[PDB]
């Protein structure tokens, strides 16, 4: 296939081929062209704070290793070894001055350096070039109050604006509100479904709620119970939805902080969330103070997704095409009480976790829609997305970003798919950005 | 009977479990603790969750499984949380998991799902202080299948407390279950182990 | 490998690559070339007889919901949901008027057409055009006495054209007999093997029976005990082998209607058909009513095969070059007593159903041959079918196809796979036509 | 115990299975089975297929596992046969399965199978009205092993009716099994659960 | 109650074990043997590998574990080794195995491993001669879990002999199994049966 | 990929590209480049010393029957019946004079030949050829001392030629210590590694064992206790390494007869070695007679390794690029008393088999490196083994071949992946020898 030619997203986003959830090759070319190109989700600040902490998290199939410096810096590295390419830390997450290969023991310091030979000067004497043998080095990591990104590619924009027109939404939750932690460990899953599905579902699908989590909704009594069998419409102006040029994108659903969480945590959070708000109205404005207790399921281009509010965060790795390791790990406020704390993380996984029973509703449309993808008389179909096309904005005065001023709509797949096929055509960056030129009069084109 | 200074893979935890069950020289709370298991276990693979709920679990019980991040053999400085809660359920939650389960609007429940549990190793004992207190070890390894082709086996052992609250029916007040497949390889973790 | 160049079957159907039962490329290729071209099992009217009454069934990879529409036809349609992709259906029967997607709520009626599109109007408003958002259709479906068969090629000759010669054979017990019944459900297992190598040995290996089965037959006491170990051969005239332009063929084991049957079933077997015979010798003749209350083992191009009077019906469907998911139905006469309904079914299945002693006797035999297809040193050896080359007619007074008259052969292979040759090396219809056009001189070569 | 019109995953069948076990309250009617079972499964195990019939099954045996077609939880209207058998044995048809087995020709045979079975969860009970017929209900995990790296596990649950004949030894009088998984995943179902 | 003439499949061996189960008609002393290994494999579960060599494992101990060469089933001129040995250790090598798997340079054991024993189907017999000496035979599935997503299923029948010695404690004295799987599926056979 | 011009190995053997230990279209290329044209073992003369005698034996992934003829000689087979592909004989070892397929009863003799067809007069009359019927015969089947080695291609080197400058230092134990044997059956285990991975660590990997195998050491008190945890360095002049122009080489460690074998094993295993070094000094020389009793780490190109005096015979069956079947036989010396003889066996199968505790530590090694070779960043680095270079000779007095007068260095793996270079790029043997004219120029290049 000749991913320069091939239509594999028409025009606007509208529809994508469905083979894209199914073929082999096109993953092998995604590794290439979206994974090693573009920003992706390694930790937080809170998960390896002090000096010589360290996790190990993935990016796209290769492993790395992430490290506190001294300096206070982070920086990461391939988890391999120079010598003859052994996986270097067996582990999660630890703390070290360096690590050892057990193969032949040659020692690597935190900052990826080859700091020892086991009898050097006996064996290579003067002749090892140990300068040029340390560990292969993620070239961009970059941080988001806190929320730590890594990058293969060094003509890759900084993490801020490769957010673009999503960061204005984040900032209240991430920002303003005195900023979040990431709770640990994370739970560790594999599906059979491409990366794509739920990259896609929380990107933009507020239109499956209803339905999908028919069960859950109507058994948890959460703020959205009603909406259960899809037996009631949210209201006019009940949300909206964005997308950017860089592909990120999110649904917005006015005032609901309780999110997925059951009645046992609705009045505590609904007041938590208020007080904050209150306080928020005269630093950065009613608007943007309302955005913070909003409930936003977003999607961070191409594999990390979250809910706010819920406080479910994701990482959707990459295995093959019909295969995908998901991580979930629970968002708090850090200054939230630890008792709400520790509530809030278990009830993250309790509904979207290994064994939460709304993740648990998704499965099968995940892992279908995904293997139909391989299947012959499917691969050539249109995956459709023209819900609310015609309608979408740029500009606004007050909401940045290609707008849908609607909570059901499809503008956030159109955002998320403009961006992948732009990056599937490119060979690099440059290329990106020139067939990105007109990415918001795409979108809008019809409005 | 362990040295963990001696036995050094072992964990203070399980030294602590081992010696309760060494000096429980009794077979009838054996008996008694093999019909209970298997009885929950009958149920449960029936479906018959709410028989369950009603019949197996104390009002008071904490349902509790967990997923323990990997660390170093030798880890030492690094102390934030070792592990998250993949169950962590009071009854009430249990009940929310049951509604969820019997919805008619469950549409991974269509066709009916099939599990089959195999219960052994059990070991009772009586708790020293609680004489009302009975404690129970046993490992399971649990079956279902789906949807034609979809098969998940799960394997893990489970650490119980069960007391006889009011029928004079005895009643699960605690599971604890560390599971030991740190990556589920599984679709999910959506069964009551 | 260029297909069209490539010579997988030599001239006549003589001899076939060994990496046709082993290669993943020609297996794609079939999956074009085979299934999307060519006429597959998909169920029988006993199966749906009632409006809304459903099946789903496999047509090569793909799978497809097969429903009784309200004017008695029957409508087959992909099992994909028209807006994301998921499987619509995932149950295996069923009766509905209609079929709603669990993803985001569509709803399809069981002619196909979307229906319902939840808050539409709020939504999609007046944009979304229904008439052209229905379910893909399997463009050909066509029946053979109550036999349902699919075929998503619209250029493809009809069922009974298709059939060709071998109609001639199947009528007998299809349509005289006052007609047969499919009794499910059917037993599925997964076998690692080829679809082609049970396809091939159900077409003309009655060489195999006696070596194979020598178990099966010496325990069971059926019609064909003698003949365990090869201990005696069939006498002259036992019966005869016949192929066709179109790839289906048969072996014919004069008398032998109760088949596979063990003892227990024989006496009233064997006095049922003798029965009938007696009535059909009126009404189509002496040959033809034989023809019926004698063993045919058939294989209907590409992957559909059965035993008359054993009863036996299977689909050989494919999943790879070396996996195959099989599918076990009874057929039996609908004027058969039901309590002799119920124990032929019941026989059907111990003798070749998923714990079919038969049947297990043929599991290495499959297996092997076809995972030897892709061992480097076999790839290009010769699996050898020209037993009784050069003894084969064409046009007989009496049997007609390119026939064979023995009871132990290779015709039927060598039809099979001049068909396939045909098939693979055809861009559609119109250029296996072509590649037809002497196909019987091709086969009586030497006679 | 169980209200199905609540518990509404719960079949009536299996309802009325889990209502004659609640009530043998019985120790030594539960180690009998126990026993019976484990012998059989050796038996079995070592391939004594002519023994396992003289003494474990009776003349009288039905031996029956279905496989149940995939239908909607919601499905009332679509009646046509809901399963086939997969075994549907009396003593005679068992008796040529195990010619087949022992017959020196079948080369499948060859090299020697190895299987290996583990029985758990027994519960028995007498039957209310033959008080010679006992209900036996196990699960079994069957594993074999064949030609170097072919690997099959099966698992399901077994309903038993067990008699005393002759001999005064208890014998199988009926065997059902519902197999769990519809499409096997395992070449074939040709072992005795 | 077997004759290997007439059941073709059966091995000698096979026959001789069942016979000396079929006639020790006694409850007790299987649940002091069910007690025995359930005790056994919670040490091994918990790598409590010191603690099991000191109190299940006899001095004069063979631990003993074949892989068998796949043969014809009539094969009759053929007569070299028809197997090797997985395991054949005394006490002392079982101590370095053990050793081997405390030392804190085993890389292969940080993370650390996570182990899962089932047994089942336990049957005891005393030996004729020996009086002291008692027969166990169990079937056993091991479930290794490591590195996140590596899982290993082994399955066995296990031939035991256990002797109470000093302290009055039954420890093993002899162990075999004949693995079946001939070619092993499970990167290595490292674990204790 | 053009493996005619693709650098997998630089020159010198310095490097090789990780995509070597991961990619499958290398690994396909490999069946026909290494497996189908290099010498591969099959068995040894005590495994199959009586007429008819026979064991199955891998050959890349190709199964073969290696038979005892009755004029005493051996020859192999393809484990394929001639007829319809299926695989032929299904144990491991026996004796026969024939083979009968199991599908339709076609005899084949222990010599290959089809000496017999089921009813062959009444259905194939005279048209069968049976002569050219024959079982595909492996052209090359050469001895080294009673071990077997097969060949797919008859322009191959005989035996001795191939093992080159290797040859000699094997001798004194294969030659003259009056003989070896092979004591089976072996264990056979899958890991999830490249052939490769195992090849080059057993062919020159000295540097691993005080790291790698710190645990075993530390536990086994075998001769080389000291070393664990790399406490201690080797002593100058406690080894060497050679390698040789087609591939093979080994590690030699001075005295070391013992091996890895326990305390248990050490005083006899070092008395009787010592009493034949004392024999064998008017013999063969002090030299050849210490070799003899010298550790040996040895791979025989390209999948057979062994490390002689602990008595570990290894073959490395390929699967996959990230799959390998092991294994593993004990070597013995034919004039050793009996139960040392088994006491050996039992050892090495202890230190080195299914649930070998050394084996074990190099698991995980092995593995990796191998799987991160398929990660997309890992894909184009270079494992290196540069380790000595510059410090090797050729044609010593007294050591022949590639030299490298050091226990510890990477020559072994320099002379390894030369020649595997030169046959990836290479498509026969004449290019092979000419891409090898300044094979030993090549590698003591900067000496
Ligand atoms: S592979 Fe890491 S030290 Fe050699
Ligand atoms: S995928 Fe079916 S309604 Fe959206
Ligand atoms: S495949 Fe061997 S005789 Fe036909
Ligand atoms: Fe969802
Ligand atoms: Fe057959
Ligand atoms: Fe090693």
């Amino acid at each position: 296939m000749n991913y320069n030619n091939k239509i594999l997203v028409s025009e606007s986003g509208l529809s994508q081929k469905h083979l894209i959830h199914g073929d082999e090759e096109l993953f092998q070319h995604e590794l290439k062209t979206i994974f090693a190109r573009n920003w992706l989700f390694l930790t937080h600040d809170s998960l390896i704070p002090a000096p010589g902490d360290y996790v190990t998290a993935k990016m796209g199939i290769d492993e790395v290793i992430v490290s506190r410096q001294n300096d206070g810096s982070i920086r990461a590295f391939l988890n391999v070894c120079r010598h003859r390419g052994k996986t270097l830390v067996s582990v999660e997450a630890g703390n070290a001055k360096g690590f050892v290969c057990s193969y032949h023991g040659w020692g690597f310091g935190s900052n990826g350096e080859l700091q020892s030979v086991p009898f050097e000067k006996d064996l290579y004497g003067e002749s090892l070039n140990k300068k040029c043998l340390g560990l292969k080095e993620v070239a961009r990591v970059e941080s988001f109050h806190g929320f730590i990104y890594g990058c293969f590619d060094q003509e890759a924009p900084p993490l801020m604006d490769y957010l673009g027109d999503a960061a204005w939404y984040l900032e209240p939750m991430f920002k303003h509100s005195g900023g979040l932690e990431l709770v640990g460990p994370p739970g560790k899953v594999v599906i059979k479904a491409n990366w794509k599905a739920p990259a896609e579902n929380f990107v933009g699908d507020a239109y499956h709620v209803g339905w999908t989590h028919a069960s859950s909704l109507r058994s948890g009594e959460s703020i959205f119970s009603s909406l259960a069998g899809n037996a009631a419409l949210p209201p006019e102006g009940a949300g909206l939805q964005m997308t950017s040029k860089y592909g990120s994108g999110m649904g917005v659903l006015w005032d609901g902080y309780s999110g997925v969480h059951s009645a046992d945590l609705v009045p505590e959070l609904m007041a938590f969330g208020g007080a904050k708000q209150e306080r928020l109205n005269k630093e950065i404005g009613d608007v943007r103070a309302r955005i913070y207790r909003s409930h936003l399921n977003c999607t961070v281009f191409p594999n990390n997704s979250m809910l706010t509010c819920s406080g479910v965060f994701k990482v959707w790795n990459p295995i093959d095409a019909n295969t995908t390791e998901v991580w979930t790990y629970a968002i708090v406020e850090k200054d939230m009480p630890e008792d709400l704390k520790r509530r809030l993380a278990d009830s993250v996984q309790r509904t979207f976790g290994p064994a939460g029973f709304w993740e648990s509703d998704d499965n099968d449309n995940m892992e279908t829609a995904s293997q139909n993808g391989k299947k012959y008389q499917s691969r050539d179909s249109d995956l459709l997305s023209n819900l609310g096309f015609g309608e979408d904005v740029y500009g606004d005065a007050v909401y940045p970003g290609v707008v849908g001023k609607s909570a059901i709509g499809e503008t956030s797949y159109r955002g998320f798919y403009r961006a992948y096929q732009a990056h599937v055509s490119s060979s690099n960056w440059a290329e990106f950005e020139h067939a990105s030129s007109t990415w918001h009069t795409e979108l809008t084109k019809t409005t | 009977m362990i040295n963990i200074q001696e036995d050094k893979l072992v964990s203070a935890h399980d030294a602590e479990e081992i010696l309760r069950f060494f000096n429980c020289h009794d077979s009838a709370l054996q008996q008694e603790a093999t019909t209970l298991l298997t009885q929950e276990a009958h149920l449960l693979d029936i479906q018959a969750y709410r028989a369950w709920l009603e019949h197996c679990v104390g009002s008071e019980v904490q349902y509790q499984v967990i997923s323990r991040e990997l660390r170093a053999a030798s880890e030492r400085r690094y102390k934030l949380n070792e592990a998250m809660n993949v169950y962590n359920e009071n009854f009430q939650q249990l009940k929310v998991r049951v509604e969820h389960q019997l919805d008619p609007q469950n549409w991974g429940n269509s066709p009916k799902l099939r599990f089959t549990r195999f219960i052994t190793n059990v070991q009772a004992a009586m708790d020293v202080n609680d004489k009302e207190l009975l404690h129970i070890r046993s490992n399971v390894i649990l079956h279902r299948a789906r949807r034609g082709n979809q098969v998940d086996v799960f394997y893990a052992a489970r650490e119980d407390k069960w007391k006889r609250g009011e029928g004079g029916v005895r009643k699960l007040v605690q599971r604890f279950v560390d599971y030991p497949e740190r990556i589920l390889q599984t679709h999910n973790l959506m069964v009551f182990l």
